[PDB]
């Protein structure tokens, strides 16, 4: 017929945008599932790297489109709030996409789509949560089988019985029963070589990677100590300007070194009228942490001395130890010093690390350091890994109560009941939302296809099993089949499937609503 | 051949469609920017580094620079509506452009000579302003019609938004900073504090007057019967009346004893502040720790590092003088009030104020989850905030959603009614202006703008002049019943901006460019 | 050297292209002539964007290598500064005749021919403009006051200035009286500076008769106004160059102290110089201090204490207003003040205007002055520029009706009186000039016609009805209706040009063209 003459063409960049953002999603689509393919990547340095991890591949997939970009960000954000489902976010956000694409072509308006995706969300979440299994935070076994299952999934899962119950009780020594938001940047994760994957503590003051003092007259353990923690460098002078000093003979360095030794002794009296009993000293290349020198004098007044203590371990103490940073020797005085019960240095296997334990201090906050141990790299990289995700579990299932199976299940169960309930709603309504539930079955689709089954055999199955049965049954990977995945203990926290559902309106939402692309300059 | 050295040139047939095709292009920047439903323009700089999303036409056209030169003109009037006037930034660019837009039509179609447009538009203008008086009417009387009517001018200001999400919360927020006021207009009386943490539905109104800072390093939490005295002076290591003065010695010992010295010239000059009779004292500069203490022995609560904003609102606050110079214990105006206590909002520090002079103060706080969040949120607040402000002096309004945009053309079509030949076309050309906002409106909802606006003109033609468009529902309601109003003053700033805006460009038939450098 | 890289014209095509180089400036000028016309994007060097109607401007921002158009330029020039009126309407005309110059030409009249013609034409233009002319200065005072005001509110109309243009005319009015004694009817236009600022709006603007300050008081303590105190012989101003204190570097000090004696002194001798240097005001006898530079803090207090305002950072032209305007001295140093040096004035104040900081300094004789200063206002930087250039254009039109009471109607008028006389004494020639008379004619033509294209008017109908009106019913001076009135006849509408302006206008015009015309070889070299 004849209609709109579409001379000024603002559909060209939506479907540049969506163009380009399902490219992306579709890429990571491959990679769903623990049979899922994997990804290699030349970087711009010339390495290779292999990976099937969503959100590693996504940083380095180096996406150029600046509307595609944003299912990176949806990633981030799935990693920041959950930790988990980074992967499953962008590949929902894909086909809510196409979602998107097929309603324009049918002519609905891009701000009809975007709204009528959010009304769909909000049902989403509201079928996903009323189908979960509820926890609580009372039942330590219940929270160590649901890190134990995201630990089966690891290199070595030989030793989950081991780093169950220490997510667990890391999060619950900082998070009681009644609890919303629990920040794990509050459980530390510190590795050190040696030992072995069980031998791990849980600390409440702190544990650093760098050992006290070695050389002789050091006190090597302190008890009842006030901590400080210097961003400073304790030096000779040595300024960066040009300067020139004069050494003719043995007199003339025996003053020469009594001018840099004073400087110190000054600067090491005014840490002990501060009555600070251990120095932690933030890592710097630019002057010596502590000079010998220092070390010399520091020691004779029974004064502890880390040094080349990481940023992020600085940043961690400020909260355990109630302690203050000093910016200058100028400034170090008591006002700014914590406080600790024991002070010390542990040599297991050859460990060497110094921790603090007793705080006891009005300034210090719910904090705790888990020592991770094991001889090889691979061991402690491993099992660090492995704490962070079951620690990003357990702070999900406090965020949301409950687990919900997985295999695609809830994704079934949204999708089937979206698609039924849809067909009461009037108008754009019930159209568009039969498009945003069959976008859901990407994943169940995926993960049958990732898995080496009949696509639309699983789908069938589970469509039919669903509809006579319950949110238990989906795709079990081990069992290449549709069955009882709760039985199967395939279960992922409420937060990572509410989530999801919202960031792929939150992202579909933003794409659909961008009609041009301008540069300032 | 005229002119050299790589200039730019237009005669008339040039200069005249540039005229016309830059202001388009200023226009098709913020023409999807109007309405709560309006698209949003992805905005990159050269080192892509940068990218941010925006539906925020006023910085959409700060952001964008064009290569007009006639679009710069009205970019820049633009500019001025926005700074000036708080809101109206994307009505009076879209009606500047359609005006301009039509009267490219009058000189290419209809024979009109610029000169008859701009006369035409001024006439056509005079009716649609009239049109704005007589619909408008106000609520001076019974304050609880008052109340509510800026109620529904707070939920229309914030439309497109980040703030629309909680509108409901918003509205009563920024109307009761308003009304709170009982008083100046000057927005300077109401601070807004940007939280992290917690949504935005937990902002809190606080008649308090929050303070981001506190005082002391080891002094009391509470300060009652507080007198204020504010300063901006150098207080470290100030050698007073011994300048020239230099430490030179041959040990570390002599050199603290030097030091002295200047703590008791620092001490003289602490005396003096003390000899105000303060409780309070407030440094834009940083104050050293011999000034600190010195402070502190005297029993002067000492705030640091209170910058230009911060001494200013305390002067409308604490009615405190900035006084930069403590040489006099007289010539200085001294603030005061009843309690300066040490207040936690969402375990962050600040001090609370009680009892100031003539407070008409308020503070908003918002609570967000990122920085982009909440620097919408205040901007947000602001433009509502000087609408809100500006409607206690001009209490009448005028109903939105296209209602006053339809009653406007309908004076000017009757204008056309009793009107010389030349000058018809370009009367007629305004109103059909000023009906492109009802459509674009329509248009960027997702609806049938041909459907709504037709059926939205007969309907106040034929009367019924309370309807107007219903950007929810997509259907024609009356704007009464629904709560659509926009106020009386920012309606004849549009209108106004808009006439003058196009008359600017309508003179300009020529661009001449000296010698680049 | 190097004759290569050159460029030539010569001969009978050149005069066609230096014509048609004349053309095209008239092109793009022409556009604005008239109080409806048209204004042009001004785009400086560095991309800056002004909108302006102001031939004069324009003229002078048009950056060109053609050397004719240079000569058009020239001309423009000569007309801003002798007059101040016809910078448009000077080239347009001499566009017109080079115009009828180039059929004259191409029919077989030789330029010289052409030249000596339209020097005898201009010379009948003239002598017919004298017939039309009248007095405002003669008779009544109130009738003189009355045109001058109206002819400054006529002047005003063709810029932005025309909203509220009342309130500048009035000061056009009172600004060139204000420097004017009646009996030599003298103006001298630099006794009328143009000062303005950003802020509020042009109805704001008006006229002061004594000097402003756009700087603040040394200390914000420091007091803001001096009164005559009491019939005190008003206030005394101390002009100085030189700040009331030990002057001091901003670079190198290189001060050598050889003994401890010295250092001691040394310190003491700086504290001590404040104190004379205020005590030398109090002296001279002065109650406010008026520097270049600004005080130290020292000197604040000695200043605050003895009750002597001073204000900073004073500027050069600043300081020399004050000196001028207070029949005063500018002092290089402080030894030579004195009841002889110290300027003097009836008040001097801190002045705000609603909420604009600047809080301008004023200093009042509060009787009659030798120069005034125009304050305008407005809301933006272009309003402001534009209607204080507004306030330029009519004090040049109060100043010509000052200094020659002889004035001809406008808009037109005169051109089409001028261009009938020129048309019936043609037909008297009987010989070869008969075509450079008609032709002169014809471009007088073109000023009534051109008021009429760029009003959207239709030239051809409205000479037509110009020539009919002066021929069919009286001589008297026929109008356009360019400026939207009820009806033409200027007389009951008061659009009134100086006849030393339209004199110098058809003259110099003449004298251009043919400045152009003789012009028969350009050789064009390169820019060093």
């Amino acid at each position: 017929n004849a209609t709109f003459k579409n001379k000024e063409k603002p559909q060209e960049v939506r479907k540049a945008n969506i163009i380009a953002a399902r490219s992306v999603a579709d890429a990571i689509r491959t990679s769903l599932g623990p049979k899922g393919m994997d990804k290699m990547i030349k970087t711009s340095r010339g390495e290779i790297i292999i990976s099937n991890d969503g959100h590693t591949i996504l940083k380095q997939m180096a996406i150029l489109h600046p509307v595609a970009r944003m299912l990176v960000e949806v990633s981030a954000a799935q990693d920041s709030e959950a930790g988990d489902g980074t992967t499953s976010v962008v590949i929902l956000t894909g086909a809510l996409l196409g979602a998107a694409e097929r309603l324009l072509n049918k002519g609905i308006h891009p701000t009809i789509i975007a709204d009528s995706f959010q009304s769909a969300a909000k049902r989403s979440v509201d079928i996903l949560l009323e189908m979960c299994h509820k926890v609580s935070l009372s039942d330590r076994e219940q929270l160590v089988r649901a890190a134990s299952t995201s630990l089966s999934s690891k290199i070595v899962s030989q030793y989950s019985s081991f780093l169950a119950p220490l997510a667990v009780d890391s999060v619950l020594k900082i998070s009681d029963e009644n609890s919303k938001n629990v920040d794990l940047n509050d459980i530390r994760l510190v590795k050190k070589v040696g030992g072995t994957i069980d031998d791990t503590e849980m600390i409440d003051g702190v544990v650093l990677t760098q050992t006290a003092i070695k050389s002789a007259g050091g006190p090597t353990r302190k008890e009842k100590a006030k901590i400080g923690l210097i961003q400073f460098q304790i030096s000779p002078p040595k300024p960066d300007t040009e300067n020139n000093i004069i050494v003719n003979d043995y007199r003339q360095m025996d003053k020469i070194l009594k001018e840099e030794r004073a400087y110190l002794l000054n600067i090491c009296k005014k840490i002990k009228k501060a009555k600070c009993n251990v120095l932690l000293i933030q890592k710097s290349i630019l002057r010596d942490a502590v000079n010998d020198l220092a070390l010399h004098f520091l020691s004779k007044l029974n004064i502890m001395v880390v040094k080349d203590i990481e940023r992020e371990e600085i940043e961690f103490l400020s909260k355990g130890l109630g302690c203050k940073p000093i910016a200058d020797i100028e400034l170090f005085t008591e006002d700014r010093l914590g406080s600790a019960d024991l002070v010390e240095e542990i040599d297991s296997d050859g460990s060497k690390i110094v921790r603090v334990t007793g705080i006891r201090n009005n300034n210090a906050r719910p904090t705790v350091s888990v020592v991770i141990r094991g001889a090889n790299n691979m061991i402690i990289d491993e099992t660090e890994r492995s704490l962070h995700d079951a620690l990003c579990v357990i702070r999900c299932l406090v965020k949301e109560r409950g687990l919900i199976a997985g295999g695609g299940a809830p994704e079934i169960e949204i999708s089937r009941r979206l698609s039924k309930e849809a067909r009461s709603m009037e108008g754009v309504q019930a159209f568009i939302w039969q498009e945003f539930a069959s976008a859901l079955e990407v994943i169940p689709t995926t993960l049958a296809e990732n898995a080496g089954l009949n696509s639309i055999k699983v789908v069938t199955e589970l469509r039919s099993k669903h509809e006579n049965g319950e949110l238990n049954d989906g795709i079990s990977v081990r069992r290449s089949g549709t069955t009882n995945t709760y039985e199967e203990h395939i279960l992922q926290p409420v937060l990572v499937s509410t989530s999801a559902i919202t960031l792929a309106s939150e992202c579909v939402k933003s794409i659909l609503r961008i009609d041009d692309i301008a540069f300032s300059r | 051949q005229i002119f050299g050295d790589q200039v730019t040139e237009e005669r008339a047939e040039n200069a005249r469609l540039s005229a016309f095709v830059g202001a388009i292009a200023v226009g098709d920047l913020v023409k999807s920017t109007l309405g709560p439903k309006g698209m949003d323009k992805l905005l990159q700089s050269a080192s892509s580094n940068t990218c941010m999303v925006t539906n925020d036409g006023a910085t959409i056209l700060k952001s964008i620079p064009l290569d007009n030169p006639a679009a710069k003109v009205l970019v820049n009037i633009s500019k001025v509506q926005d700074d000036e006037v708080g809101d109206g930034t994307t009505s009076v660019t879209v009606l500047s452009a359609e005006l301009l837009r039509e009267a490219e039509k009058l000189i290419d179609q209809s024979k009109i000579h610029p000169q008859t447009i701009i006369e035409g538009y001024r006439l056509a203008s005079a009716a649609a302003l009239d049109a704005l008086t007589k619909a408008a009417v106000d609520n001076s009387h019974d304050k609880t019609m008052f109340r509510e009517d800026l109620i529904h001018i707070a939920k229309t200001t914030l439309s497109s938004k980040i703030l629309s999400q909680d509108k409901d919360h918003f509205a009563e927020l920024a109307t009761n900073a308003i009304l709170r006021l009982k008083g100046s207009t000057n927005l300077e009386h109401i601070q807004i504090i940007k939280i992290l943490g917690g949504k935005l539905s937990d902002s809190f109104l606080d008649e308090g007057f929050i303070l981001a800072k506190k005082f002391g390093n080891n002094q009391p939490k509470r300060i009652e019967n507080a007198k204020i005295l504010i300063a901006n002076t150098t207080l470290d290591t100030d050698k007073v009346k011994i300048f020239g003065t230099k430490f030179k010695v041959d040990s570390t010992a002599k050199l603290a004893q030097l030091e002295k010295a200047e703590r008791e010239k620092m001490k003289n000059k602490i005396a003096k502040i003390s000899k105000f009779g303060i409780n309070t004292f407030i440094n834009r500069q940083l104050i050293y720790d011999y000034p600190e203490q010195l402070f502190t022995d005297l029993g002067i609560n000492s705030i640091e590092h209170a910058d230009f904003e911060g001494v200013e609102r305390l002067a409308l606050v604490t009615g405190g003088e900035v006084v930069s110079t403590f040489d006099e214990p007289s010539k200085c105006k001294l603030g005061e009030c009843d309690v300066i206590e040490e207040i936690m909002l969402g375990e962050q520090p600040f001090l609370k104020f009680s009892g100031c002079k003539a407070g008409e103060a308020c503070t908003i706080v918002l609570r967000g989850a990122t920085d982009q969040t909440l620097d919408e949120a205040e901007r947000s607040l602001h433009d509502a905030l000087s609408v809100l402000s500006q409607t206690t002096k001009e209490t009448r309004t005028v109903l939105g959603g296209g209602c006053a945009e339809m009653v406007m053309s309908k004076a000017v079509d009757t204008e056309a009614q009793n009107i010389d030949g030349k000058k018809s076309l370009a009367v007629e050309a305004f109103a059909r202006a000023l009906r492109q906002l009802p459509t674009i409106l329509a248009d960027n909802a997702g609806f049938d703008s041909s459907e709504l606006v037709s059926k939205l003109r007969s309907s106040i033609y034929n009367g019924i002049s309370t309807s107007g468009l219903d950007l929810n529902n997509g259907t024609i309601a009356d704007m009464r019943q629904l709560g659509i109003v926009e106020s009386y003053k920012l309606k004849r700033a549009v209108v106004s901006s808009a006439s003058e805006a196009a008359e600017v460009l309508l003179r300009v038939d020529n661009i001449i460019r000296a010698r680049p450098r | 050297k190097d004759q290569g890289n050159k460029k030539r014209q010569h001969g009978l095509e050149a005069k066609k292209s230096h014509i048609l180089a004349a053309r095209s400036v008239a092109s793009i000028i022409k556009t604005s002539l008239g109080p409806r016309g048209l204004d042009k994007i001004l785009i400086s060097p560095d991309g800056e964007i002004t909108i302006t109607n102001d031939g004069a401007t324009i003229l002078s921002q048009m950056e060109l290598d053609n050397e004719i158009a240079k000569l058009l330029v020239q001309l423009s020039k000569s007309q801003d500064d002798e007059i101040g009126d016809g910078t448009t309407g000077v080239v347009v005309l001499a566009s017109a005749l080079l115009d009828q110059a180039l059929e004259l030409i191409q029919k077989g009249i030789h330029p010289i021919k052409i030249a000596n013609g339209f020097d005898e034409a201009a010379k009948l233009a003239i002598s017919k403009l004298e017939e039309t002319c009248d007095d405002i200065s003669a008779s009544n005072d109130e009738l003189f006051r009355d045109f001058l005001l109206r002819a400054a509110k006529t002047s005003l109309g063709s810029k932005i200035v025309s909203k509220d243009h009342d309130r500048f005319a009035e000061m056009a009015v009172e600004a060139v009286i204000n420097v004017m004694d009646k009996d030599r009817k003298d103006v001298d236009f630099d006794l009328i500076k143009m000062q303005g600022r950003v802020g509020g709006s042009i109805s704001d603007s008006k006229l002061i008769n004594g000097v402003i300050l756009d700087k603040d008081f040394s200390h914000p303590q420091m007091p803001k106004c001096v009164l005559p105190k009491e019939g005190s012989d008003g206030v005394k101003l101390a002009i100085l160059t030189c700040p009331f204190e030990p002057p001091k570097p901003k670079t190198k000090h290189k001060l050598d102290i050889s003994s401890v004696e010295e250092y001691q002194k040394l310190q003491t001798y700086e504290q001590d110089k404040f104190k004379e240097m205020i005590d030398d005001v109090k002296k001279a006898g002065a109650d406010v201090v008026i520097c270049q530079w600004g005080f130290d803090d020292e000197a604040n207090h000695l200043l605050l204490q003895n009750d002597l305002p001073a204000v900073r950072w004073v500027g050069g032209q600043e300081l020399e207003h004050i000196a001028i305007s207070t029949n005063g001295r500018i002092v290089p140093r402080f030894q030579d003040l004195s009841k002889d040096k110290l300027g003097t004035c009836s008040r001097i104040y801190e002045q705000e205007f609603g909420t604009t900081k600047d809080r301008m300094l004023i200093i009042e004789q509060s009787k009659e002055t030798k120069t005034v200063t125009c304050f305008v206002r407005g809301s933006n930087k272009m309003i402001v520029d534009e209607a204080e250039r507004a306030l330029h254009d009519s004090l040049c039109v109060v100043r010509n009706l000052v200094k020659d009471s002889r004035v001809v109607y406008g808009g037109g008028a005169a051109e089409v009186t001028m261009s009938l006389a020129v048309s019936e004494e043609a037909d008297k020639q009987r010989g070869i000039d008969q075509y450079a008379f008609r032709g002169f004619a014809q471009a007088l033509d073109t000023i009534p016609m051109t008021l009429a294209e760029n009003s959207g008017l239709d030239p051809i109908g409205t000479l037509s009805t110009l020539k009919s009106k002066q021929l069919k019913e009286k001589i008297s001076n026929i109008g356009v209706d360019c400026l939207g009135y009820g009806s033409n006849d200027m007389k009951e509408l008061f659009v009134v040009d100086p006849f030393i302006g339209k004199k110098q206008q058809i003259l110099l015009a003449t004298q251009l063209c043919r400045m152009i015309l003789k012009i028969d070889n350009v050789i064009i070299s390169g820019k060093d």
